[PDB]
């Protein structure tokens, strides 16, 4: 069908700048003109501006005239978001929409840090603290100290799902992220079940599995 | 510039109720407001344009409203796909303003948590680092309380909490408390509690261990 392609993740180092890209697939910038729309993580959607090449007219909200730059190239039906001194107050979520916001895309991620690709560091979330099995027990994985995000944690291989709760990540001030998949399971398997994360972290092709068993603490 | 003002900001509702969402304009808007969704994980649908037209495929148990500056947006049956957060976009003047949002959650019988705490494991003390975690599985409604004491000592600053989206089967939610402290500071402390508050709990229950590595 016609939708909106949006440029990949972009990582960047706080001062230099970046170009987001949107591409319309059938209806044409001409007619179905383009809007960026900004949204911090786990904030509202901010408008930034837009732009009506077929009148090359551009707006802007006053808070992002000069630091945002809208351009559209007729031709490929693509407008481009451009922002430029980038600072961590610039890592968030950039949307395009068309004329009158009947598509939209689906959105490109920005993060603006001077960290760098750094793999997790996972520990064990040891059960059998103040019990030895008897009813349920609680055992997962601490992902700690890496960077960018995402992190993927299957449990077993992806044969254990039911109870399995991989919190949202937490940026930490180091500049690194951290999370943890906490499992809920029968006391009486924690002899008699080998429960392992595999945690994996494409940005530094991390691919660890770690082996969570009870500790008598 | 013209201000949306959304409200309300939270709103839990039950299936197959009635709910109504509002925005006020500061200037006259007459007419030029939307009302868009955002799903779960990001994607956003434009469901209403000027003000109270429905965008073509949006189902009937949408409408718009407007009584003098107030626009709301009402949903007779609120089925489960409703789950979702609603922002009003004004397109009378240039900026395009948007409203805060409303985040529509679903609404169940008080859950009381279920507490675990994880001392830090051996591999991670070399590495000097000491992260504690306190676990409250399953619980509703959001509004928790984790209160960090080594000692008795009540702690600050010093750890970060994180809430799992609400579950898609029993609506539930889950709060993991991190608490960072040196191998140093660690090593020198002995009972580290962690002590939760919830209206689904008569007394603030607590769980707690002692420093014996192992």
């Amino acid at each position: 069908q016609v939708q909106l392609q949006q440029s990949g993740a972009e990582l960047v180092k706080p001062g230099a700048s970046v170009k987001l890209s949107c591409t319309a697939s059938g209806f044409n910038i001409k007619d179905t003109y383009m809007h960026w729309v900004k949204q911090r993580p786990k904030q509202g959607l901010e408008w930034i501006g837009r732009i009506d090449p077929a009148n090359v007219d551009t707006k802007y909200d006053p808070k992002f005239q000069d630091k945002a730059t809208i351009t559209a190239d007729t031709s490929s039906k693509t407008t481009y978001l451009q922002l430029s001194s980038l600072t961590s107050e610039d890592t968030a979520v950039y949307y395009c929409a068309s004329y009158y916001g009947i598509y939209w895309g689906q959105g490109t991620t920005l993060t603006v840090s001077s960290a760098s690709t750094k793999g997790p560091s996972v520990f064990p979330l040891a059960p059998s603290s103040k019990s030895t099995s008897g009813g349920t027990a609680a055992l997962g994985c601490l992902v700690k100290d890496y960077f960018p995000e995402p992190v993927t944690v299957s449990w077993n291989s992806g044969a254990l799902t039911s109870g399995v709760h991989t919190f949202p990540a937490v940026l930490q001030s180091s500049g690194l992220y951290s999370l943890s998949s906490v499992v809920t399971v029968p006391s009486s398997s924690l002899g008699t079940q080998t429960y392992i994360c595999n945690v994996n972290h494409k940005p530094s092709n991390t691919k660890v599995d770690k082996k969570v068993e009870p500790k008598s603490c | 510039d013209i201000q949306m003002t959304q409200s309300p900001s939270s709103l839990s509702a039950s299936l197959g109720e009635r709910v109504s969402l509002t925005c006020r304009a500061s200037q006259e808007i007459n007419g030029y407001l939307g009302w868009l969704q955002q799903k779960p994980d990001g994607t956003i649908k434009r469901l209403i344009y000027a003000a109270s037209t429905l965008h073509s495929g949006v189902p009937k148990r949408f409408s718009g409203s407007r009584s003098g500056s107030d626009y709301s947006l009402t949903i007779s049956s609120l089925e489960s796909e409703d789950f979702a957060d609603y922002y009003c976009l004004q397109y009378a003047s240039y900026p395009r303003t948007f409203g805060g949002g409303t985040k529509v959650e679903i609404k169940r019988t008080v859950a009381a948590p279920s507490v675990f705490i994880f001392p830090p494991s051996d591999e991670q003390l070399k590495s000097g680092t000491a992260s504690v975690v306190c676990l409250l599985n399953n619980f509703y409604p959001r509004e928790a309380k984790v209160q960090w004491k080594v000692d008795n000592a009540l702690q600050s600053g010093n750890s970060q909490e994180s809430v799992t989206e609400q579950d898609s089967k029993d609506s539930t939610y889950s709060l993991s408390s991190t608490l960072t402290l040196s191998k140093a500071d660690y090593e020198k402390h002995k009972v580290y509690a962690c002590e939760v508050t919830h209206q689904g709990l008569s007394s603030p229950v607590t769980k707690s261990f002692n420093r014996g590595e192992c």
